[PDB]
């Protein structure tokens, strides 16, 4: 049951083209698609759940969190617009906070009681 | 030296295939006619645009009864006259004969199934083999498919092509500069031109198919604005309703095959551009069969 | 019928309204032996039915197929051809060796030519063609010497010696012409050979072997231009070779009157004259100005733009220039 | 090895690609022609008897080639030598291969002489019947029919016994094959022998637990419903008939209903009435749509062949409530099946019975959601209009007809279109003019081309029927209005209208109305319009006056000949040649 | 010579149904653009402009005899501003030519350059003005490369047997080769191939232009290769010192093309002598 | 107004002057007794849902994707 968070850059610098003729955001979407295709080769891949975070404002940064099916992830991934700043730090903090959202409530981090691998 | 061609057209309307020598002469005439056509074939405004047929011959006759009989009605077929049907040979022969007889009154564009590999796999080759006991007719037809124009251009506004756009293509001059007389490659300009689809997407994307790209609304908007095109007619994808506008009325997918393998149950439709580009879609259901 | 059908019935040879049969037999034999011998004999018989029209076989049949056919003919009929010689032999072996060497040099010349690009088993055929062409290039000198020696001899299903000599010397001239791109003496030899070919054709005055008349005329014109040992174009070329430039001007004025020479040729000779003037003799300034003025006047008459060279040559103008 | 042509050549061809093997199969005749006939049989046929591993494609062609040996094998004395290799191929597991095998076997058996046929094929028939492989018995099933009308009595009886033993086989494929081939077998057998041998165990076969075997048993049953004498036919068929009709398996009941008409026609009127009136009503009252649709299709043929004395009574008593309940069925397909021939009963029932019972059913059908239903019901208005009279239909179905004329499906619209000549013939000019004339004009502007050409032909019919000055007062102004349309297809509808009308519109009317209209259309920018004008002038050429013909048509056709478009050139030249 | 009431009438046209579902885009296209001017006036306007340019470029003074020399600095300025105007000078702007793989990878810029050359005939005149001064044409390497790539694409795509069915492309290929020869970017042997372009089939002329591309790959239009001949104050390209200046493989290709069509090209064989 | 879905029939302010008469005729004819075909691309050729919605018929007796399996 792993988690795969794709922190796709949506800064306007991702509109740069390459010799492919597509923008960097297009190649990022294709990279996620091909990562899914390669991952699906393994039998264990049926248990993963994907997450999507972008370089937007906090109320809109997360667009595929928990309780989001695969179809919603794909639909959100297709309709990504590279139009923000390269606010890497704030978005990375949002991603880490999203991942650590459920840790305390389920008490997986045994604070003051040793670390359990 | 044309009464035999009208006799062939009359014969084909009854779904009776021609002999090998007749097909050879027809392919020769068509090659001598198609070579004088640019990759972007200019088409006068009054024309009935029709999507895929895929060898569903009785449905092609249904389409003719809907839109009228050529040469009284101008037509424009955007590829896929073969495969996924039990009467591919009759359909393609009738279309090529109409092209030879009435070259001004009908335009046939290359599809993504107009390829040697696709015909070998998807059963046009098998149909030719059964109906003629050899591969000679299949060879003659697949040689002809290299000469079919990639796209069309109705009145300088409507851009008709089988597939979608390409990341490396952003001008009609680029399409005009292509060397169409070859097999459909596994990549590059014309492969994407024949295999790409639109999508509710931003930017480009790898197609679910094995070739081409998926282009979003912004792509079609930029292409249309750059090339002075109002609409990009397309026919590569199935449509249950028969036709379907896309990308804020920048792209319309037209499917002219009622059913697709005689099992999908989809409706069909054909666009009818009049003398002033006042469009109109005429949907129809599959014709009754025995 | 087909390859197996014709094996047992011996009546389709004179009835069918041939190259298809030859390639079918060759392909059937190519599959990895009484049947092989029978197929080869049938192939040779049908090949002889066309009277060994080597152009038809060369263009229709492939290179390895015809190579195998000629090798099989050599094996059945006879057996370092240069050491062999012995023209006083049966006519069958003589014509077989002559045809093989003719095919060798013609294939060399044809492989030298360019072919339209291969836009799309074919790989194996291409590899076989490459290997055969390489080995043919290896022993080209032996083959051409054998053909020349055979052509020299005049001591002849035998055919007229005149037609055989005309065809073999035409092929010799073509081989030298291809060879002569990097040697002018070979071009002189080719010119002599083509003049001999033309003399033989004139002498016999035949109309039944097959020689491309247009190609022969082109070869004769090319040899005359390269090694003359008439028309204003050739006159300008000869004068440029020698240096009688005033005659070039007078021909150019006549050309302005008649509008005969290509515009491209005149611009090219103007360019090379300008190159020589900018490199060497100072007296070439006036000759360059004069030919440039001729070219400018022709361009004006034809309705084309005035050259930049004329414009710079009419800075600081003089009485004589105007 | 290589010296000998046949074996080595065919083996190497087999080693080649499969299409080359197919080419070799057609080549089999040539090797037979080249080699001696005795060489051909004695050498090749043992090789053809075994070592076959090409089940996919070449076997059907091989069987066909073996069936073509008219004289290549030499004659019947060698056709029986040709028999064993077909037997070897008859055991092929692929079904179509066996089908072509038994086809070739039947052909050569016909080619055989009588004594040769018995003495050679009968051991083969026993061997295939007695073979360990069920495939051999399924192949053997076909051959039992061909030997019978030429072989002697004792071998006839032995053949019948062997077929009867074959039907007892445990594997259901063998019984299926026997049942399928039972029809022709019983057809050629003698009636007393048919009864005594087949009918007990044929009824046993009909009672078999395998549903497919029961379907094919029903096929055999309807096949053999005409050879027995009447009383024995009753005693031997009716228990089996009702058993099959009320069978549990829905497929069996569907097959019983599908083949009902010929079963009915073959076993007499009164017997069918008495012992099938409950079963037939049961078939239409079943719980599955397939058998109900089949029965609904067969209703009209079932009714029309009954004895006329009590036909109306049995119809009105049994069938009519069932049809009434059937019209309201949820499944649309059964309604479409019923709608095809529901109104065929109207001549049989009578005027008053149709008006009372059948008219509300017709009105319900016309207002049904399923377009297939609407297509089927409209397709036979001729008979009901003929037997009911124009007055009752006009009072009753005319608004429904008009509502149907506005339907989405163009096929429905053209179905409505075809009856305008029929309605016109039986109705006055004034009422049609004030009710349907504008409706007729409405079809001319329809999107679908089929509708427009149908309306054009109907306009021809109306003008030849309702006179000429009436068309000038009603039809011609709308056509002229259509001539000014911007869309070109409406102008082409106008030109087709000119074509059809001008033949029966009278010379003076045709010229003085159409010719100013047709001539102005010649300057249209669309090339389609120009070449259609040329074609129209060619067609309506001989029918108009000659001075006007020359003076008007000739200059504009001369103009069109030099027009740039190729089609306009060709059609103008053709028109000039036609006019001469 | 360069290139380049509604509602009321609608009610008049309008039986009581729309029939057509709508108008595709903004209705009918316009009556298209037209142009017309006397070609004599175009020629002499171009002559006036080119005479002014030659006056501005030629160095002052002096002596009583000798035609003036076009200044390579002024012609370099004209070259670089031409490059800026026509194309964006965006990528692959180094003077060294790349492989033909790059020619297939930048077809859009090449087509833009080709269309600019086709619409504006004045560009070729300015090109040969630049080519009059030897070193300056090297700085138009991007322009020449793009135009040559466009012509190669056209000749590959062409299907006619004769090369005269494409009039502008034939003329452009001839002019392009002649201009490259004028600027000493090609040897005299390669420089004469435009004389024979009018006779060949499309694939042969494509092969010759590809040979030109290969030669420019091998040697290149590098201004450092031009040696300043102080004897007359002019730069001169020495191909004999360059090594393989005659272009061995390229002359082999040209000889093969000539030999194939020797019937029509016999007289032109002397133009390609050493 | 992105994703506005202008109710042209319902509101008269959404009719451009460019095509006022044609839409007037269409809404008039629609109003008497006598947005679609803009489905998303994903739901454009999903034949499974369309067939499931439609009534069932009579019971039954190189590149990778090219649609309809
Ligand atoms: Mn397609
Ligand atoms: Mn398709």
């Amino acid at each position: 049951m792993p988690i795969l968070l794709f922190l796709i850059d949506t800064s306007a610098s991702m509109n740069q083209r390459s010799h492919l003729g597509t923008t960097y955001l297009d190649t990022a979407k294709g990279a996620v698609e091909t990562f899914m295709k390669l991952r699906a080769r393994d039998p264990a891949s049926r248990g993963d759940r994907y997450m999507l975070v972008t370089f937007e404002e906090p109320p809109y940064a997360i667009k595929a969190g928990w309780k989001e099916n695969h179809a919603t992830f794909m639909n959100e991934l297709k309709n990504l617009q590279a139009e923000g700043l390269t606010t890497l730090g704030q978005s990375l903090r949002t991603a880490f906070d999203l991942l650590n959202l459920n840790r305390l409530v389920t008490g997986i981090d045994n604070y003051g009681q040793g670390r359990n691998p | 030296f044309t009464k035999e061609l009208d006799q062939w057209i009359e014969q084909l309307n009854e779904c009776k295939q021609l002999s090998e020598s007749q097909v050879k002469s027809l392919c020769e005439k068509a090659k001598e006619i198609l070579t004088k056509e640019s990759n972007v074939q200019e088409v006068r405004c009054p024309v009935t645009v029709c999507g895929d047929v895929h060898g569903q011959f009785h449905d092609l006759m249904e389409l003719f009864r809907i839109g009228g009989k050529s040469p009284d009605t101008n037509y424009l077929f955007m590829g896929d006259y073969v495969n996924r049907g039990y009467y591919s040979v009759e359909t393609v022969t009738l279309l090529v004969a109409l092209k030879v007889r009435y070259r001004e009154r009908i335009t046939i564009l290359r599809g993504n199934h107009e390829s040697r590999q696709i015909t070998q796999v998807y059963g046009f080759y098998d149909e030719c083999l059964r109906k003629y006991g050899n591969a000679n007719v299949w060879k003659y037809f697949t040689d002809l498919f290299d000469y079919l124009p990639l796209t069309a251009l109705v009145d300088g506004q409507i851009f008709c092509l089988h597939g979608g756009l390409s990341p490396s293509i952003d001008t009609l001059d680029h399409i005009r500069a292509l060397d169409r007389l070859q097999e459909v490659p596994h990549e590059g300009p014309m492969c994407d031109l024949l295999w790409s689809d639109p999508d509710d997407r931003g930017g480009w994307g790898i197609s679910p198919r094995g070739a081409g790209y998926t282009f979003g609304q912004d792509i079609s908007e930029t292409f249309n604005h750059a090339n002075g095109l109002t609409l990009v007619s397309r026919a590569h994808q199935l449509v249950m309703e028969g036709y379907n506008w896309c990308h804020d009325r920048n792209v319309v997918t037209i499917f002219s095959a009622p059913n697709y393998c005689y099992r999908c149950g989809n409706q069909a439709a054909i666009m009818e551009l009049d003398d002033t580009l006042k469009y109109s879609f005429l949907q129809f259901d599959p014709a009754p069969r025995r | 019928t087909c390859w197996f059908e014709f094996l047992l019935e011996e009546s389709l040879l004179e009835k069918h309204l041939p190259v298809q049969l030859i390639v079918q037999f060759l392909e059937q034999a190519s599959k990895p032996n009484k049947r092989n011998r029978i197929l080869k004999l049938l192939a040779l018989k049908v090949a002889a039915h066309l009277k060994w029209d080597l152009d038809i076989l060369e263009k229709s049949l492939s290179v390895p197929v015809l190579n195998m056919l000629l090798n099989e003919l050599l094996c059945i009929s006879k057996v370092k051809h240069v050491d062999m010689d012995l023209a006083t032999l049966p006519p069958t072996t003589a014509m077989a060796v002559l045809l093989y060497n003719r095919w060798a040099i013609r294939t060399i010349v044809q492989s030298s030519f360019p072919v339209k690009q291969a836009k799309p088993q074919m790989q194996q055929e291409k590899e076989l063609t490459e290997n055969i062409l390489k080995v043919l290039k290896e022993q080209a000198a032996d083959s051409i010497l054998v053909l020349e020696a055979a052509l020299k001899l005049n001591k002849d299903l035998k055919v007229k010696t005149e037609e055989m000599q005309c065809q073999v010397c035409y092929d010799l001239g073509a081989a030298y012409f291809q060879q002569g791109s990097t040697n002018s003496a070979v071009y002189e030899n080719a010119r002599e050979k083509f003049f001999r070919t033309k003399e033989l054709i004139a002498e016999i005055g035949s109309l039944s072997c097959t020689i491309d008349e247009k190609r022969l005329a082109g070869y004769c014109q090319a040899c005359d231009v390269l090694v003359p040992s008439l028309t204003p174009y050739s006159q300008v070329h000869i004068c440029l070779r020698s240096g009688n430039y005033q005659e070039v001007i007078q021909i150019f004025i006549e050309d302005n009157l008649t509008l005969s020479l290509p515009v491209q040729f005149r611009q090219s000779v103007l360019r090379e004259l300008f190159k020589k003037a900018q490199q060497g003799n100072e007296a070439l300034d006036e000759i360059c100005f004069k030919v440039c003025a001729c070219n400018t006047v022709r361009d004006i008459l034809e309705g084309r733009t005035i050259s930049v060279q004329f414009n710079q040559l009419f800075l600081r103008p003089n009485k004589e220039k105007i | 090895d290589s010296l000998y042509p046949i074996a080595v050549l065919i083996d190497e061809l087999r080693n080649e690609d499969v299409q080359l093997r197919l080419n070799s199969i057609k080549k089999l005749s040539t090797i037979a022609l080249a080699l001696g006939v005795e060489r051909t049989r004695s050498e090749l046929l043992p090789f053809l008897t075994d070592t076959i591993y090409d089940e996919d494609e070449v076997l059907l062609a091989l069987a066909e080639q073996l069936g073509t040996f008219t004289t290549l094998v030499g004659g019947p004395e060698y056709v029986h030598c040709l028999l064993p290799p077909l037997e070897s191929l008859a055991t092929v597991e692929e079904t179509v291969v066996r089908d072509k095998a038994v086809e070739s076997l039947r052909a050569i058996s016909h080619e055989h002489s009588p004594s040769d046929l018995e003495a050679h094929f009968v051991p083969l028939v026993k061997r295939l019947a007695g073979g360990d492989w069920f495939t051999s018995r399924t192949s053997a099933c076909g051959l039992f029919s061909v030997c019978y009308p030429r072989v002697s009595s004792a071998v006839k009886a032995e053949l019948r016994q062997y077929f009867r033993n074959l039907c007892s086989d445990d594997t259901p494929m063998v019984r299926r094959a026997a049942a399928s081939k039972l029809g022709e077998f019983a057809k050629v057998l003698e009636l007393d022998n048919v009864k005594s041998e087949i009918i007990p165990m044929f009824s046993n076969l009909a009672s078999d637990e395998q549903d497919s075997v029961r379907l094919l048993a029903v096929e055999a049953c309807v096949n053999i419903a005409q050879l027995l004498p009447q009383e024995d036919l009753e005693a031997l068929v009716m228990p089996t008939l009702r058993q099959a009709a009320e069978d549990k398996s829905w497929r069996v009941r569907y097959m019983v209903a599908d083949k009902f008409t010929e079963l009915q026609k073959a076993v007499g009127p009164e017997i069918t009435k008495t012992d099938l009136v409950p079963a037939f009503q049961n078939l239409m009252k079943d719980c599955e749509a397939e058998v109900r649709a089949a029965a609904s299709h067969k209703v009209k043929e079932f009714c029309e062949n009954l004895s006329a004395d009590c036909r109306e009574n049995v119809i009105m008593s049994q069938i009519l409530p069932c049809i009434k309940e059937l019209v309201s069925d949820a499944n649309q397909h059964v309604k479409s099946a019923l709608a095809s021939v529901i109104m065929g009963l109207s001549p049989i029932l009578g005027k008053d019975n149709t008006i009372e019972h059948l008219l509300p059913l017709f009105l319900a059908q016309l207002k049904d959601e399923c377009p297939e239903v609407r297509l089927n019901i409209i397709s036979n208005l001729d008979c009901v209009n003929e037997v009911i009279g124009i007055r009752q239909l006009s009072q009753s179905l005319l608004p429904a007809i008009v509502e149907l004329a506005e339907d989405a499906k163009w096929r429905v619209r053209l179905a409505i279109i075809e009856y305008m000549p029929l309605l016109a013939g039986q109705l006055g000019v004034e009422f049609f003019d004030e009710k349907l004339n504008s409706l007729c004009m409405a079809w001319l502007v329809d999107h679908v081309y089929a509708i427009r050409e149908a309306a054009t032909s109907n306009l021809k019919k109306l003008v030849e029927k309702f006179g000429k000055e009436w068309a000038h007062a009603t039809i011609i102004p709308k056509v002229l209005a259509m001539s000014g349309d911007p869309n070109y297809l409406h102008r082409m509808t106008t030109l087709f209208c000119i074509n059809v009308l001008s033949e029966v519109c009278g010379q003076d009317i045709t010229t003085k109305h159409m010719l100013p209209t047709v001539l102005r259309m010649a300057g249209d920018p669309v090339a389609n319009v120009r070449f259609n004008v040329a074609k129209s002038l060619q067609k309506i050429g001989p029918i108009l006056d000659n001075s006007t013909l020359q003076s008007e048509v000739k200059p504009i056709l001369e103009k069109l000949t030099q027009d740039q478009d190729v089609d306009v050139k060709y059609f103008a030249q053709e028109a000039l040649t036609v006019l001469s | 010579g360069g290139q380049v009431a509604s509602l009321l009438d609608t009610n008049r046209r309008h039986i009581w149904s729309v029939f057509h579902a709508g108008v595709i885009g903004r209705g009918l296209k316009p009556p298209k653009f037209v142009q017309s001017r006397n070609q004599q006036e175009v020629i002499y306007n171009t002559q006036s402009l080119l005479s002014l340019l030659v006056h501005c470029c030629s160095a002052p003074g002096g002596e009583c005899w000798g035609a003036p020399i076009l200044s390579p600095e002024a012609a370099k300025a004209v070259a670089v501003t031409l490059v800026e105007s026509v194309c964006p000078d965006a990528a692959g702007a180094e003077l060294a030519w790349p492989p033909e793989e790059h020619a297939r990878a930048t077809v859009e810029r090449d087509l833009r350059i080709g269309r600019r050359f086709r619409e504006q005939p004045l560009l070729f005149e300015l090109l040969k003005l630049v080519a009059a001064a030897p070193p300056a044409l090297c700085y138009c390497s991007v322009l020449l490369r793009g135009l040559l790539a466009a012509l190669l694409g056209h000749w590959e795509a062409s299907r006619h047997p004769d090369t005269t069915h494409s009039p502008w492309h034939l003329e452009a290929s001839c002019t392009l080769v002649a201009v490259m020869a004028e600027g000493s970017l090609l040897p005299p042997a390669l420089g004469n191939m435009h004389e024979v372009f009018s006779q060949l089939a499309p694939f042969e002329v494509r092969l010759l232009l590809l040979s030109v591309w290969g030669f420019l790959r091998e040697h290149g239009p590098l201004p450092q290769k031009f040696i300043f001949q102080s004897e007359r104050g002019r730069f001169i390209r020495d191909f004999s010192r360059e090594g393989g200046g005659e272009g061995g493989p390229h002359l082999a290709v040209l000889h093969s093309v000539l030999h194939r069509n020797i019937d029509r090209l016999g007289l032109f064989s002397g133009r390609f002598q050493a | 107004n992105k994703d506005l879905k202008p109710q042209t029939f319902r509101n008269a302010y959404d009719i451009p002057r460019r095509n006022l008469l044609d839409h007037l005729t269409r809404m008039r004819s629609n109003l008497l007794k006598s947005q679609v075909h803009s489905v998303p691309i994903a739901q454009m050729g999903n034949y499974q849902e369309y067939l499931k919605q439609v009534p069932s018929p009579l019971r039954e007796l190189g590149m990778m994707i090219d649609e309809a399996d």
